[PDB]
RNA sequence: CCAACUGCAGACCGUACUCAUCACCGCAUCAGGUCCCCAAGCAUAGAAUGCUCUGGUACAUAGAGAAAGGUACACUCAGGGAAGUCGGCAAAAUAGAUGCGUAAGUUCGCAAGAAGCAUUGGCUCUGAGGGCAAAAUUGCCAACUCAGAACUGCUUACGGCGGGGAAUCCAACUGUAUAAUUAAAACAUAGGUUUG
RNA sequence: UACGUCCCUCUCCAAACGAGAGAACAUGCAUGGGCUGGCAUGAGCGGUGGGGCUCGUCCCGAGGCGCUGAACCUUGAGGCCUGCAUGCUCAGGGACAC
RNA sequence: GUGGUAAUGCGGCCAGGUAACAAAUCAAUCCUCCCACGGUGAGCUUUCUUUUCACCAUAAUCCACCUUGGGCCUUUUUACCGCGUUGUUCGGAGCGGGGGCUCAAGAUUGAAAAAUGCAUUGUGAGUUCUGCGCUAAAGCAAAAACCUGGGGU
RNA sequence: CGGGGAAACCCAGGUGGAGGCCUGUAGCGAUGCUGACGUGCAAAUCGCUCGUAUGAUUUGGGUAUCGGAGCGAAAGACUCA
RNA sequence: GCAAAGAUCUAACGGAGAUAUACUCAACAUGCAACGUUGGAUACUGGAGCGGGGAAGGAUUUCGUGCCAACGGCACUCGUACACGAGUUGUUCGGAAACUGAGCACAACGUUAUAUCGUUUUGUUAGGAAAGUGAAGGAACUGAAAAGGGGCAACAGAGAACCUGGGAUUAUAUUCCAAAAAGAAAUUGCAUGUGGG
C-alpha cells in the first residue's frame, strides 16, 4: 500500500522471524505403529523455506524418536502447514482412509484411526 | 489474484472505464480532502510557532 | 447473510417504532426497540427557547422517578429561567421601584 | 389475522361444531328419512363472511 | 412524615395457519388485481442487466418426430438501395467513456450530446496525489485514482446503451383528460380585462 | 392342404399418416484402419523476450521459437474403399390363405 | 435544608416546560461486507497450491469514571484586524490565551457471565437511529399524562 | 481569490448545490405494431416499443358530499361489469 | 383442443399396481404405461426471490395416523380432498381500562299534519336555576369555594414497567421451564420493620 509492488519481486519471499524462542511441533505416529524414514525424508524434502523446497538449510531441524516426529524452528510458521504436508504425504502413499490427524495439545498433532 | 493485479494498476484503462469521471471519483471529495489537509498543516505550523497570526490569516484565506 | 423480523406486533417504520440490530450470546441477530428521546428542559419560547444548564433531558417515567437535583438548580427560578434572565429581572425590579418612589415623593412635595 | 371480537369467535366456533356428519344409528332408527347432512360447509365453496 | 428494605398480590380479550403463479376478490387451484418490514458475492455509475454461496424448487399432461400453412419475446442473405406503400409501417441503423470542436435563431437562460474528427486490449515499468512517531531530518504504515513510456496482439468479437439535418401548420411551456375503438390543435395555467 | 401375401424386425432413390422402393444369415449391422475433405499448428516439456528481483549465476514476465501441415472432426435425414480388418447372428416369430 | 467568587455541587391558586413535529450538506456508534494475523474442523491432491471453504458468540438491568460536539463562568483585554466551516460567519451586546462549571453522544473498568452458546483482535467500504439547534402569496397538529418554579398554607 | 482601472466598473479561477430542469430503475400511465388472442389466460388480457419519474407526484387507514341528486384541470366523464 | 413461466436422469427400497402365455421355446420378436421415499447426478429462482414475518380478507385450510369412492380438466401408493384423534398458555407483547384529530350527534330547545328534521369546537349545549364534596368541628352526617350538560371517533398519530439461554412440542412460545425456579431484572397497590425526622 505504502510502496507499489513489482512483479519481478515474486522471486524472493522473506519469511517473518520470531523475536526469540524456537517453537516446537510434534506429530505422533504411535497408533499406526520403516515408514518413519520415508515420512522424515518427505518432510525434509517438501518443507518450504523462504520459497524453495528441499534445501531448508539449518533454520529447521527434524528428528524421529519414540514414534514421534519433532520439528524445531526459529522461523515463523503455521501449525496448519504440517497438517497440510502430512495430508499430502498420506494421499501420495494412499492411506487417506482409516487414518486422520487431530490436534491434541497446543503444539502437537496426533494420528488416529477412523 | 485480479485484485493484486489491479493494485499494480493493470485493468483500468480508457477502454475499460464505463462511468463518468465524477461517478468514478467525485470532485467534491477531492476538494474536501485537499482543503482539510491544508488547514491541518496551517494549524500545526501556527502551534509550533513557525508562523505568526498575521501570516496565518493570509494563508488561510488564499488556501 | 442473515435477515431479521419484527418482534413486537407492530410492523411499520414510523418515528416511534425504531429498531436496532443486536447479536445475542447464542449467536443470532435480532431486533430490539429503540427508546424515544426528549429535547430537555428549556427556557420559555418567547424569550429564546434555550436549553437550560444543570438540567437533564429525561422522558416520562424517568422524570417521574428521578430526584429534584436532576431537573432544577439551587438559584431562584431554578429550572425555569437562566442566570442572565434572573440577574436582569433583579436589576429591573430594584431600579423601577426606586424611580417610582422618587416620582411619588416629588409629587407629594410639590403638593404640600 | 390475529384480531377478531369474542362474539365473532364464538359464532365461528358454533359453525365449526355444526360441520359434522350424521351418526350411523340415526339411519337404523324406525321411520328415518335422513341420509346425509345436506348442510355441510366447505371453506373453499361458501363463505360465512363474519 | 421521607426513603429505601421485606411480606403478599398482580384482573379482562387476542395468540393455530395463510397473506397468494393454490388459502383473499374476479362463477375456478384463472398469465388480471391487492398495503408494510429484513435484503449477500462478482462485473459495473448501478435496486440497470448477466452469472453465483445461504434459503427454496424441478409444479404447471406426457411420448415419437423434417409435410404444407402459421406464431415467435428467433436469426442470416449476392448486386441494387424506398424503385414497395395512402404514408420508410415494420426492420435496420446510432450508441459507453475521454480529448478536440460546434451554425442560423434567441425572451441571453438556451439552441447543444447541435453537427463532426480522434483514442480505447494485454503485459512490464515510471511520476503525482497522505498519516503518526520522535524537524526544510529520520524511521513505520494505509487507500485507491489519474498521467506518461517501452514491448506485444486483434477474426473489431458478452451484456447494456441517443440516428442526424433543413423547413411549414397548431398550441407558449410542466400538467389533465372519453375505465373497454378518439391523448389531440381539446381542458387547465401564469398574464389581461370587465361586473357586483 | 399348397403356392404365397401381410404384420413385427432392418435399409432409404420414398414419405404429414397411409402408400412406395428394397433386404430378408445379407459386408446386413457395429467398431476400427486407410482415403477424401474441414480448421489452422493440441497437451506437455525445453534452451528469444520490453523490463524487474536477489546472491558470473539463480528467479518473476505478456509474447515468440522447437518437437508440430500438430491436435481434433469426417455420415449421422443416412461421403468413399472388403473384385481394408475384425466382432455379432446359431430352427426368425405371428396372422391370414383355410 | 446546605456547599462554591461564579458557571452551578449535594442531601387551593398562578407562571413556564416535556409530550411536540420540515429539507439539504457533512460526520460518529450499532449492524453488514472486505482485508491482514493466528487457532479448530473439512475439501482438492497425475501435477501445482506455506492452499480453498466454514467457525472463532456476549441480552436486558446496573456500578465507578477518557474523548469530541454545544452552552456558559472567572482572569489577562481585541486597533479592523483576529477566529472558524466542505458550505452560504462570528467578535467591546466580549475575539483569542490560562483555569474551570454543565449538557448530549460515545469509550473504558467491573457485577450479570461461564455456570451459557459453538465445535481472535486489528484495518478499509456501506448503511441506519444520532449529531451538526431549532420551495414559500406553502412557514412545521392537538390533548391527556408528567416535570419545575412563584406564593400561601 | 487573481489581473486591469482615476472612478464607475471589467476580465478570469474556484466553492456551493437551485430548478412544476435533462438521461434513467421501482412506481404511476398507455403511443405504435392498426402484432398476438378474438367460442381467450382475460365479459379488455399478453409481448415488444413508448410517456413521466422532487412534484399541480404516487400510495394505506379514517372521515365528508348522492339520484332530476352528487362530483368533475369539462370527455355529457364517473357514482360497486 | 389440453403449446407463456427453459428440465430432468439414474439406482435401491415400497406398493395389488408384475418379470401376469395355450404350449414349443433361453432370451427379443406375446403385460404396456404410470406412482411415493432415500442416495447420487444435472439445472432453475438469483436479496424488487416459487426466501423469513405482518395488516385487510378468510376461519381450522394447521398437526399426526389412516384412506384413495368422488374432487386435484393427465396420473397418483400423494393432497389445502375424505375419516378419526389432537393443537393456540402473558403483571410487562397488541387492544381495552385512560388522550386528542378530521368528524358524529344524545340531552336541551326550536320546527314539522308527521321526528324517522335542524343546531350542537371560530371555547364549546340550552330564555339558560345542568357544580353533590375538600377541609371540617363537636362516625358518619353537614356544607364553603370552583361560568360554559353527557359521550364516541386512530390495532401506522400521542401513550406503553422484560431480556437472554433451553436437549422446551407431532403442532405454541420475548406467553412454557421450579428451589441451584436456566436464570437476571423492572414496575404497581396495600401492609411490616429499620434509619432519618
Ligand atoms: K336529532
Ligand atoms: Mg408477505
Ligand atoms: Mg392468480
Ligand atoms: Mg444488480
Ligand atoms: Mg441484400
Ligand atoms: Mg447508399
Ligand atoms: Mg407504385
Ligand atoms: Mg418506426
Ligand atoms: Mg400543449
Ligand atoms: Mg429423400
Ligand atoms: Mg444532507
Ligand atoms: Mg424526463
Ligand atoms: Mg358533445
Ligand atoms: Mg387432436
Ligand atoms: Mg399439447
Ligand atoms: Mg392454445
Ligand atoms: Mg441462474
Ligand atoms: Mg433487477
Ligand atoms: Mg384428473
Ligand atoms: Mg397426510
Ligand atoms: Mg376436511
Ligand atoms: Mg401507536
Ligand atoms: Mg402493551
Ligand atoms: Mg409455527
Ligand atoms: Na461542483
Ligand atoms: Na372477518
Ligand atoms: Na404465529
Ligand atoms: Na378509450
Ligand atoms: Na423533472
Ligand atoms: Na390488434
Ligand atoms: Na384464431
Ligand atoms: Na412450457
Ligand atoms: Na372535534
Ligand atoms: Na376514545
Amino acid at each position: 500500500v505504502a510502496v507499489r509492488a513489482k512483479v519481478g519481486s515474486r522471486s524472493y519471499v522473506r519469511q517473518k522471524q520470531l523475536a526469540k524462542g524456537k517453537k516446537v511441533f510434534k506429530i505422533d505416529c504411535s497408533i499406526p505403529a520403516d515408514v518413519l524414514g520415508n515420512f522424515e525424508q518427505f518432510f525434509q524434502d517438501n518443507t518450504k523455506l523462504n520459497g524453495r523446497k528441499g534445501k531448508l538449510s539449518d533454520k529447521v531441524r527434524l528428528s524421529m524418536n519414540d514414534n514421534v516426529l519433532t520439528i524445531s524452528t526459529t522461523m515463523a510458521y503455521r501449525k496448519k502447514y504440517f497438517k497440510y504436508l502430512t495430508k499430502k504425504f498420506l494421499k501420495k502413499k494412499d492411506l487417506r482412509d482409516w487414518i486422520r490427524i487431530l490436534a491434541t495439545g497446543k503444539g502437537t498433532y496426533q494420528l488416529k484411526y477412523f | 489474484k485480479m485484485k493484486e493485479a489491479k493494485d499494480m494498476g493493470r485493468h483500468n484503462g480508457v477502454g475499460r472505464r464505463e462511468g463518468s469521471r465524477e461517478a468514478r471519483m467525485p470532485s467534491k471529495e477531492l476538494w474536501m480532502r485537499r482543503l482539510r489537509i491544508l488547514r491541518r498543516l496551517l494549524r500545526k505550523y501556527r502551534a509550533d510557532k513557525k508562523i505568526d497570526r498575521h501570516v496565518y490569516r493570509d494563508l488561510y484565506m488564499r488556501a | 447473510c442473515p435477515r431479521v423480523q419484527y418482534r413486537r406486533r407492530m410492523h411499520y417504520a414510523t418515528r416511534g417504532n425504531r429498531m436496532k440490530m443486536v447479536r445475542t450470546p447464542g449467536n443470532k441477530l435480532v431486533m430490539q426497540k429503540r427508546a424515544k428521546r426528549s429535547q430537555g428542559i428549556h427556557t420559555p419560547w418567547v424569550l429564546g427557547h434555550k436549553r437550560l444548564g444543570g438540567t437533564k433531558a429525561l422522558r416520562h417515567i424517568d422524570a417521574r422517578l428521578a430526584s429534584r437535583h436532576e431537573k432544577s438548580v439551587s438559584r431562584a427560578y431554578g429550572g425555569v429561567l437562566s442566570h442572565d434572565q434572573v440577574r436582569d429581572r433583579v436589576v429591573r425590579a430594584f431600579l423601577v421601584e426606586e424611580q417610582r418612589i422618587v416620582k411619588q415623593a416629588l409629587k407629594e412635595h410639590s403638593k404640600m | 389475522g390475529r384480531f377478531k371480537p369474542l362474539a365473532v369467535k364464538k359464532k365461528y366456533a358454533k359453525k365449526m361444531n355444526q360441520n359434522k356428519p350424521v351418526p350411523y344409528w340415526i339411519r337404523l332408527r324406525t321411520g328415518n328419512r335422513i341420509k346425509w347432512n345436506e348442510k355441510r360447509r366447505h371453506w373453499r365453496r361458501t363463505k360465512l363472511n363474519y
